[PDB]
């Protein structure tokens, strides 16, 4: 559904950072749109939460130092049926926003082993 | 219903009566479209100084011309053992019986060939008989 | 100049003998004291180097020319690289026997 | 002591005058009683221009044999003496041609020299001979991190 | 890194020593095999027309000390009657190379006190497939390498020093007719002046 | 010389002393690593040992002396040179300050003496 | 290079736990089957000399010890009746061999001096009489005399071992001190002319300070047979953890499981319990993390999920395992914040979990065979896991950050994998390999190395080390890993995993496996090889680097890297592989404690370090004194021929 | 270090044979040291240097009638050697002519060279047994100077560029007044030994007589090529008595004196001489300076 990305302090409550669109095999992947960022200066250390209202809560996914120009990619991995498995918040010089990308997980290796010729 | 797995390790063919059971283990693992939560997963050990194991009460697939395999791995910490691996093949027939076929294979090979071909594998007889107990030889010398 | 080649052949032996001794035991003493690459090399160029302007000092008594045609070039080279390959032996000897 | 004989016989200028002539009829006499600036310049042409082909192709399969590895010292003991005897080693208008072709053939054969130890890899070009020497990336720099 | 000293003990020393004494074995086994020397065992005619050409090479070479009165008539007499009348050095470094990779391979010796490349590491650590292991600590055959270079100091010190007829005639003389004559005794006067004087 | 033998074999005392003690100190450093370097005694014996080491390679050279060939007497030639000189007009001056002949296999015919004449002059000098 | 060293280099504590009930063999009379070490799923039942006090076998089995009962028609055999599903196995006494056995229908089966002892044990009127003296110690004594003589002895006070300790055990006057005393050191060496040593010297040496789940601590010497040195009883339940206090190691502080720690002075000879004092909050201790060792204070985790900072006599961050996720927390002045949790689902199960050791540096990256180099991924506070996934059936890699908590690298292997046998991660230096097992190339054991790199084409290093940049990871601008990744087949099933710890790492750090059938080999990391190309695109291509093995997905099993060469050894389900880096580089002490303390010393890389016990001196000499006799001997004919060409030419 | 002096000194009479030329004193004190000397410490001596010394031994004994020490000389040479040598063939041969037996010694040579004819071992070999049977054949037939000269000048036919035999030739023409074939020989022995300063001097000498024996146009003219050599002689040697001897009589015999800028360095070289050369030296050359 609507990925509610939102910092928040030790005690006190979230404060939005933004709303993502995760959707379902339009055509593609399940990769996501940005519908809302938020302009607000935030700067220290906060823990990050990426609050699905339908489907999938995170208390606090990350904890980092963010700064008021949040140049960090907002990873989604997903699942082999299309749900968001987990969500975290990689770094990204060239972003100059938060930007949602999904990952899909790479497939692990297979071994060689000798076929019956 | 549930098959049997026979088997002998001949020991006493060999010379090497004096061994610990415990040290050889069988070791069941069933493969090819089980139709159960978890493949079955069972070890057995000897069952007499001849050497004779079995495996009971396998879970079997139900239906005409149906079949479950299973890998059956004879382990040992003494000897080395000349099958490696052991697929098995239990074939529900419409003849009212319950065909149970081994094939030989060694270690770092599939067991089905592809679809798009077939070298097949070396039939095994029924008990069975891991063959060549030779001894494992831990220690180099130097 | 004639040169009697007798005499150039035994001055010749006389400073190989000089400078053979010199590498060697200036390899024991760079490994005894432990010394490392750079620091070595110079070490072994600096005291090498003054061993043989001891040699021009005492031995050839402020004149080589008389005791070797192209001093430059028989008493500071043409043993180069064979001291400094004895050095680098005694040295890796002197440093790994300590 | 008394001086030399042949000294008491060389200030008498009439000692000479005394010494006599025997007579030599049947007496035995002893045993016997342009193109060279060309040919130099062939010589020295020789010397300088047919010492080359050593440092041709021969040598090229020489090198070429050895297949570059560092696993021997004949090899590289090789390569350093192509390397230093050619630096060690570096009428009158026609052999300054060849004087020059030595010299800068001498160097070509330093060159063949330096192209086997380049070959070998012996030559520190690459990032793989200045890694010890290279810093690192000092990540923490005021944390520390445990784990369970 | 903590070596054993045994190593040291065992590997340095006995490595130097079979070295030094192959060293000298090549200087003893070359001195017995060469029996050749500057002359041959030839009958008397045979070195009696190398004297004869000889004799031509020595007057090409040292007519400098004669005069032309002595010199032309050498030479008349010359030209009337010659016109008229690399593996056995490699197999024991093989040997001691195999020797050396054979009973101390295995094994780190030493630490060099020079750091090299990491191509090194391919040639001076054999029995060792560690990759974190810097070239400075090194197997017996770099201490092979290393005692090859720097042991002729040590084979100094011990005291071993370290290691058809008629056409050649007519060839002789046609050398010999060419020649320019340079004597050393025709401005000898002015030499001796500008030497003691 | 005497000298050049004893600086060989004090030189060789002292670098073997200070070699040991140099590896019991860095034999003792690698066992307290499981800083601190060489202490200035043993360097400067390392040193002291390279210096007379030096000093009797240098003092092995002898000046070099001759006796003359003909007189018999308590007198020795030196040119006070500790090598010899290479230039033919230098290097026979040994020769000729001695009293000998360097091509004196070809100048004094020694093949040609006639044996019975040297007998008998010997023979009347010791008769007389 | 281990035929002389097999039960000598090694050695094994066979350990049953506490005799709970004792069998007298009937076919034999000078055997024994004890059951013993009662968990709530399994029973060891063993068979052992009375007369020599060695176990002659050991079996894990699934039956508890009431369950396990003896048969009425044959006491010489044992019938266990699992009555939660009825499943019942008769196995024969004298061999184990396993009898009859069905689902169905179980037979009908009957029921089964000394310094302060406490029980008798096997009465036996000929001969064998066991006294369990203590607690947990067990003598024998024979009758060869009528005087009942001591004959063997035992102490299963080593049972379910929790952690563990490693205890290792001007100038001119100068010169004169110097030159006087070698002058009188050589006086005194040719006045008297005229192992157990270098173990101390190599770091062999060493005492194990096992902590056991019954309280007790141990002194178990390595360079011995596991000979206990010392023993103590702490009197407390369940101790959990334990570690030194200070860097001089000459104190620990044992945690326990009701709230207790424990500062107890450990001497040469014996230790004495210091402090007994309790904690602040003292319900139930589950787990405690060390931090920052010069500044002693700790992270005791509850039962409860609950944390304490505890302390005794900028930023600090703690990442947390469970069954069910990975959390952070951070410490900022003196209180436990948590910082993020990697949670899983309902369906997910984190099976296996390893920090980034903390791996002394030597090489920035591998130099290939063009010289340009691969640089590693050589940033701290990774954390590698696996997710098992039961819906799906996949096993999921994940690579954490542990400051900031994002995932870096995931991988998912479908591969049918079952969650009913071990599965492990061990973190290298830049690299993970992580074991578990599946079924669809083939059923054996899979061994999956995630090598990571700071970039896949060569000389690209992307971390920045100049002098004028320092980073700040909190932040997440660090660089990223790029992988490469293997999976290689293993015909055992393997338990466990550890990385073999060595004194500055050089050496190549071996995998080092227990497998289920309690033997213990090792892998090198070389042999697992991320970047592999198989032997028909090795040898073609040269970007591989010097003597690069090959991609070999089949790992035969080395029977010469078995360490446990012909031991019994049976480790339990805990059975934590250790190990201990020593001097003497190319060594390292492997242990598996956990219900027998098995412990030996492997060399990945050969024993490079160190001169081998069969060096052949003998030919060494033989060949110098030979050379000493042909030099001797061909001299004369050297100075005869010289002196024939000085003559006769 | 006397020892090593001795040494040198009994070397360098070795290799330069000045025994040969020794008074029956020098070869009495020669014999003196000599056995002082070889029954001694013998430690830088080398073996080939210790049998050339018992060589020069045993012709010392020879020339000082001492025929049985001589005897038992050549005989430890024999015992470490044997008869297979030159050297030791021409000892055999000293032997052979001492105790009677010339003719003896004479068919022994001869026969030996008919052996040494084909399939010979080196020149110096065949060069020094002939030189032998040339020095046997003038004892002991008594030759006159013709036949010893037309035995040397057969000698030189077959097997030139032995310097030995011309000068032993230029020897027996200086003896005569065949100056000419005496200079002859002369240049051919500087043709030999390029170096031979003495053979300078010695063809400066021969050249000097025959200007003096002239008498005549001619005088002046061989004059000037016996300065020339004499110059050559002391560019090859600067403490040369002979060759500055020659230079200082030539140059007052040519016609230049009153210091004519080579005298006075004649004059300059023999004062050098006579300050530190040795006493026979010394003497000559006072008895050169101090003449008129
Ligand atoms: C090597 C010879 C084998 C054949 C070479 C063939 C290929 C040519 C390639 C050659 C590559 C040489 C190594 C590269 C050096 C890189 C290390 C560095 O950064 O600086 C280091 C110093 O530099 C040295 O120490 C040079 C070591 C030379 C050893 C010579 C041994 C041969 C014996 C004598 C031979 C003559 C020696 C002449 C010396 C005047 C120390 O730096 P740092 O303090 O650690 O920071
Ligand atoms: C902890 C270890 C301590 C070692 C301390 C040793 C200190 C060294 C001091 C040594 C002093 C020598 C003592 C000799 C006594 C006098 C004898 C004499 O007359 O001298 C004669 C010769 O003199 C020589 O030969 C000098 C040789 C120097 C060798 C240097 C050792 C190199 C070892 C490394 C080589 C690597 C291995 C090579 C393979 C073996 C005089 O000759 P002459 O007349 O002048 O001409
Ligand atoms: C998969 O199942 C079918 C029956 O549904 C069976 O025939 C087949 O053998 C199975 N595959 C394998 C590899 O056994
Ligand atoms: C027997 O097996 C074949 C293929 O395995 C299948 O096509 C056939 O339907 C089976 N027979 C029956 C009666 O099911
Ligand atoms: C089943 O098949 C086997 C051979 O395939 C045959 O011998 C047997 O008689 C068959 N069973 C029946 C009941 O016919
Ligand atoms: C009895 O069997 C069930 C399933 O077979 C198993 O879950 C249970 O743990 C067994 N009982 C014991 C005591 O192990
Ligand atoms: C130990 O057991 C073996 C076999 O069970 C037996 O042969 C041996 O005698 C026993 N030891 C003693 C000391 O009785
Ligand atoms: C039993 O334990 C006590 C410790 O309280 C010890 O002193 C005693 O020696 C132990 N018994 C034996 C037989 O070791």
């Amino acid at each position: 559904d609507i990925l509610q990305l939102s910092y928040s302090d030790d005690a006190k409550d979230a404060i939005p950072l933004g709303t993502f669109e995760i959707d379902s095999t339009s055509d593609g992947n399940v990769t996501v749109t940005t519908v809302n960022i938020q302009d607000v200066e935030v700067s220290g250390e906060y823990c990050l939460n990426a609050q699905i209202e339908g489907k999938l809560d995170m208390p606090c996914f990350s904890y980092m130092k963010l700064r008021t120009p949040l140049k960090y990619d907002l990873i989604v991995d997903v699942d082999e049926d299309n749900e968001v498995k987990q969500v975290s918040l990689s770094y990204d010089e060239t972003n100059d926003a938060i930007t949602a990308t999904v990952r899909y997980p790479e497939a692990g290796p297979t071994a060689p082993v000798t076929k019956l010729k | 219903r549930r098959g049997t797995i026979k088997g002998r390790l001949d020991l006493a063919a060999s010379n090497i009566t004096g061994f610990v059971s415990t040290r050889t283990s069988f070791k069941l693992y069933q493969i090819g479209n089980f139709s159960t939560e978890y493949p079955y997963t069972s070890t057995t050990m000897f069952q007499d100084d001849e050497g004779n194991f079995e495996f009971a009460n396998l879970p079997l697939n139900d239906g005409v011309n149906e079949t479950t395999y299973y890998v059956m791995y004879p382990a040992s910490m003494d000897f080395n053992l000349k099958p490696n691996r052991i697929l098995i093949e239990f074939k529900n027939l419409e003849n009212g019986t319950l065909q149970l076929n081994a094939f030989k294979n060694f270690f770092g090979r599939e067991y089905f060939p592809s679809k798009d071909i077939l070298q097949s594998m070396k039939v095994h007889p029924y008990h069975k008989a891991p063959i060549r107990s030779y001894l494992q030889a831990r220690n180099v010398s130097i | 100049q004639i040169n009697a080649t007798a005499n150039v052949v035994d001055n010749k032996k006389r400073l190989l003998f000089v400078q053979d001794s010199s590498a060697l035991v200036l390899g024991l003493v760079a490994g005894f004291l432990q010394i490392e690459s750079v620091h070595g090399f110079i070490w072994f160029l600096i005291l090498y180097n003054l061993i043989n302007v001891i040699y021009i000092v005492w031995i050839c008594q402020l004149q080589p020319g008389k005791f070797y045609q192209s001093p430059l070039q028989d008493i500071f080279f043409e043993s180069f690289f064979r001291e400094i390959t004895g050095f680098v032996m005694a040295w890796t000897f002197g440093y790994a026997l300590i | 002591q008394e001086p030399y004989e042949w000294a008491k016989h060389l200030l008498d200028t009439k000692y000479i005058e005394k010494y006599n002539i025997q007579n030599s009829n049947t007496l035995p006499s002893p045993p016997g009683f342009q193109k060279n600036q060309i040919t130099v310049l062939q010589v020295q042409k020789a010397w300088q221009i047919a010492l080359q082909p050593a440092k041709s192709i021969p040598m090229n399969i020489f090198m070429s044999y050895m297949s570059g590895t560092s696993l021997q010292i004949i090899p590289i003991m090789t390569a350093l003496m192509l390397l230093s005897g050619p630096i060690k080693a570096i009428t009158q208008s026609q052999v300054q041609t060849a004087m020059f072709m030595y010299i800068v053939f001498q160097g070509v054969l330093m060159y063949i020299g330096y192209r086997k130890l380049n070959s070998m890899g012996l030559i520190p070009n690459a990032k793989g001979d200045w890694l010890p020497w290279e810093r690192i990336a000092h990540y923490n720099n005021g944390l520390q991190w445990f784990s369970d | 890194m903590l070596l054993d000293d045994q190593l040291k003990y065992w590997v340095l020393l006995p490595i130097s020593i079979v070295m030094v004494l192959t060293g000298v074995l090549k200087q003893y086994i070359m001195t017995l095999i060469t029996g050749s020397s500057a002359n041959e065992a030839q009958p008397r005619v045979k070195l009696t027309e190398w004297q004869y050409l000889q004799w031509a090479q020595l007057l090409i070479g040292n007519g400098g000390n004669l005069s032309s009165d002595a010199f032309a008539a050498k030479k008349e007499f010359l030209v009337k009657d010659l016109t008229e009348e690399n593996m056995a050095s490699f197999i024991p470094q093989t040997i001691i190379m195999w020797w050396v990779n054979h009973f101390f391979a295995g094994f780190i010796l030493m630490q060099l006190p020079f750091p090299l490349t990491a191509k090194f590491k391919e040639m001076l650590q054999t029995g060792i497939i560690c990759q974190d292991l810097d070239v400075r600590w090194v197997s017996s055959i770099s201490w092979y390498f290393i005692s090859v270079l720097g042991l002729n100091p040590v084979y100094n010190l011990i005291g071993l020093n370290d290691q058809q007829v008629d056409k050649a005639m007519h060839a002789m003389a046609n050398d010999l007719t060419i020649i320019q004559h340079e004597t050393c005794l025709d401005n000898v006067e002015q030499r001796v002046l500008k030497q003691y004087m | 010389s005497f000298v050049s033998k004893l600086l060989y074999t004090v030189s060789a005392l002292v670098l073997f002393h200070s070699g040991f003690s140099s590896y019991e100190f860095h034999h003792l450093l690698k066992l307290n690593s499981l800083i601190s370097k060489l202490p200035k005694d043993i360097m400067y014996e390392t040193y002291a040992g390279l210096i007379l080491f030096v000093l009797a390679v240098f003092t092995s050279f002898e000046k070099l002396q001759y006796l003359p060939i003909e007189s018999n007497d308590g007198k020795i030639i030196s040119q006070g040179n500790y090598l010899k000189e290479i230039a033919l007009n230098k290097a026979t001056n040994v020769d000729n300050l001695i009293g000998s002949n360097p091509n004196g296999e070809i100048i004094f015919t020694p093949s040609f003496v006639d044996v019975h004449m040297k007998r008998k002059i010997c023979r009347e000098w010791a008769s007389n | 290079v281990f035929s002389d060293d097999a039960f000598i280099t090694d050695w094994q504590l066979a350990n049953l736990g506490p005799w709970e009930k004792v069998i007298p063999d009937s076919r034999d009379r000078n055997r024994v089957l004890i059951l013993s070490n009662p968990t709530e799923t399994s029973c060891l039942v063993s068979s052992f000399n009375v007369s020599s006090g060695q176990i002659l076998f050991r079996n894990v089995l699934p039956f508890t010890i009431d369950e396990i009962q003896l048969d009425s028609n044959d006491h010489n055999a044992m019938v266990c009746v699992n009555s939660s599903s009825n499943h019942w196995q008769k196995y024969d006494l004298h061999d184990w061999f396993l009898l009859e056995e069905g689902v169905d229908n179980a037979p009908s089966t009957t029921i089964l001096q000394g310094f302060n002892k406490v029980e008798y044990f096997h009465r036996e009127d000929p001969l064998a009489l066991v006294l369990n003296v203590n607690d947990t110690q067990y003598m024998g004594f024979s009758a060869n005399g009528t005087e009942l003589i001591p004959v063997w002895q035992r102490d299963e006070w080593l049972t379910n071992v929790v952690d563990y300790a490693v205890l290792d055990v001007s100038l001119w006057n100068a010169y004169w001190l110097r030159l006087t005393t070698n002058w009188n050191r050589l006086i005194n060496l040719l006045k008297e002319n005229q192992t157990t040593v270098s173990d101390l010297k190599f770091g062999f040496a060493k005492i194990l300070i096992v902590l056991t789940h019954d309280g007790f601590i141990g002194g178990l010497d390595m360079v011995n047979k596991g000979q206990l040195i010392w023993k103590l009883d702490l009197e407390i339940d369940q101790g959990v953890k334990m570690f030194w206090t200070d860097k001089n190691h000459d104190e620990l502080v044992v945690f326990s499981h009701d709230g207790h720690y424990l500062t107890i002075e450990v001497t040469k000879d014996q230790p004495i319990i210091k402090s007994r004092s309790p904690l602040s909050e003292r319900k139930t201790v589950d787990s405690v993390i060390r931090l920052n060792e010069h500044d002693h204070q700790y992270l005791i985790k509850f039962e409860d999920k609950d944390h304490l900072l505890f302390k005794l006599n900028s930023h600090i961050f703690v990442t947390e395992h469970d069954t069910n996720g990975i959390y952070g927390y951070i410490i900022e002045n003196d209180t436990v914040k948590q910082t993020w949790k990697k949670a899983v689902n309902s369906k997910e199960k984190m099976v296996a979990y390893s920090k980034r050791e903390t791996t002394n540096l030597n090489t920035l990256g591998i130099t290939l065979g063009d010289k340009s180099v691969l640089y590693k991924y050589l940033y701290p506070n990774l954390a590698a896991y696996l997710i098992a996934n039961e819906e799906h059936h996949t096993i999921t890699f994940n690579l954490i950050d542990t400051i900031t908590g994002e995932i870096l690298i995931t991988q998912e292997h479908k591969d049918s994998p079952d969650f009913r046998f071990p599965m492990d991660i061990v973190f290298g230096e830049y690299w993970v390999v992580y074991s578990y097992f599946s079924s669809e190339p083939v059923p054996e054991q899979k061994l999956v190395v995630v090598e990571l790199y700071e970039s896949l084409t060569p000389d690209e290093r992307l971390s920045n080390s100049s002098d004028n940049f320092s980073y700040d990871p909190l932040t997440g601008h660090i660089n990223k890993p790029q992988f490469q990744t293997k999976q290689f087949i293993f015909p055992e099933i393997i338990k466990t995993m550890s990385i073999s710890k060595t004194t500055d790492d050089i050496t190549t750090k071996a995998i080092v496996m227990e497998l289920e059938n309690g033997q213990i080999t090792y892998i090198p990391k070389l042999l697992l090889n991320a970047r592999g190309k198989p032997a028909e695109e090795m040898a073609k291509d040269k970007k591989k680097e010097f003597m690069a093995t090959p991609y070999t997905p089949v790992i035969p099993i080395n029977d010469n890297f078995i360490i446990t060469h012909f031991r019994n050894l049976l480790p339990g389900s805990d059975s934590q592989l250790i190990s201990i880096p020593t001097n003497l580089e190319s060594t390292s002490i492997i242990c598996d404690l956990g219900l027998d303390v098995f412990c030996t010393r492997i060399t990945p890389s050969g024993q490079f370090d160190l001169m081998s016990p069969t060096f052949e001196k003998g030919k060494l000499l033989i060949t110098i004194f030979v050379l000493l006799v042909i030099t001797y001997f061909i001299r004369p004919s050297v100075s005869n021929k010289k002196l024939k060409s000085q003559w006769l030419i | 270090m006397l020892k090593d002096l001795v040494r040198e000194k009994l070397l360098t009479i070795m290799n330069t044979k000045a025994y040969t030329q020794f008074n029956p004193e020098q070869l009495l004190q020669l014999e003196n040291e000599m056995k002082i000397y070889m029954k001694s410490g013998d430690s830088a001596l080398t073996e080939g240097n210790y049998f050339f010394l018992m060589e020069m031994l045993f012709y010392v004994l020879v020339y000082r009638n001492q025929d049985v020490d001589a005897q038992v000389v050549y005989n430890t040479l024999r015992d470490r050697l044997g008869e297979n040598s030159y050297k030791m063939v021409i000892m055999k041969a000293t032997l052979l002519q001492i105790n009677g037996n010339d003719k003896g010694a004479i068919e022994y040579l001869e026969n030996l060279l008919n052996d040494d004819l084909e399939y010979e071992t080196d020149f110096v070999t065949y060069v020094s047994i002939a030189k032998k049977l040339i020095a046997i054949k003038t004892t002991s037939k008594n030759l006159s100077q013709e036949s010893v000269l037309k035995e040397v000048v057969a000698l030189t036919d077959k097997f030139p560029l032995d310097a030995e035999l011309w000068w032993y030739a230029s020897e027996i023409y200086f003896e005569m007044g065949q100056f000419e074939k005496a200079c002859y020989c002369l240049e051919q022995v500087l043709c030999i030994t390029p170096f031979n300063y003495a053979c300078f001097g010695r063809l400066s000498e021969t050249l000097y007589y025959e200007a003096l024996r002239s008498k005549k146009q001619t005088k002046t003219e061989l004059l000037e090529k016996a300065l020339k050599n004499a110059l050559r002689s002391v560019e090859l040697s600067e403490l040369y008595l002979k060759g500055w001897a020659l230079v200082n009589i030539i140059s007052r015999e040519l016609g230049r004196n009153k210091q004519n800028d080579l005298i006075k360095l004649s004059a300059s070289k023999l004062k050098e001489i006579s300050a530190k050369s040795n006493n026979k030296d010394k003497i000559t050359a006072e008895l050169i300076l101090n003449k008129i």
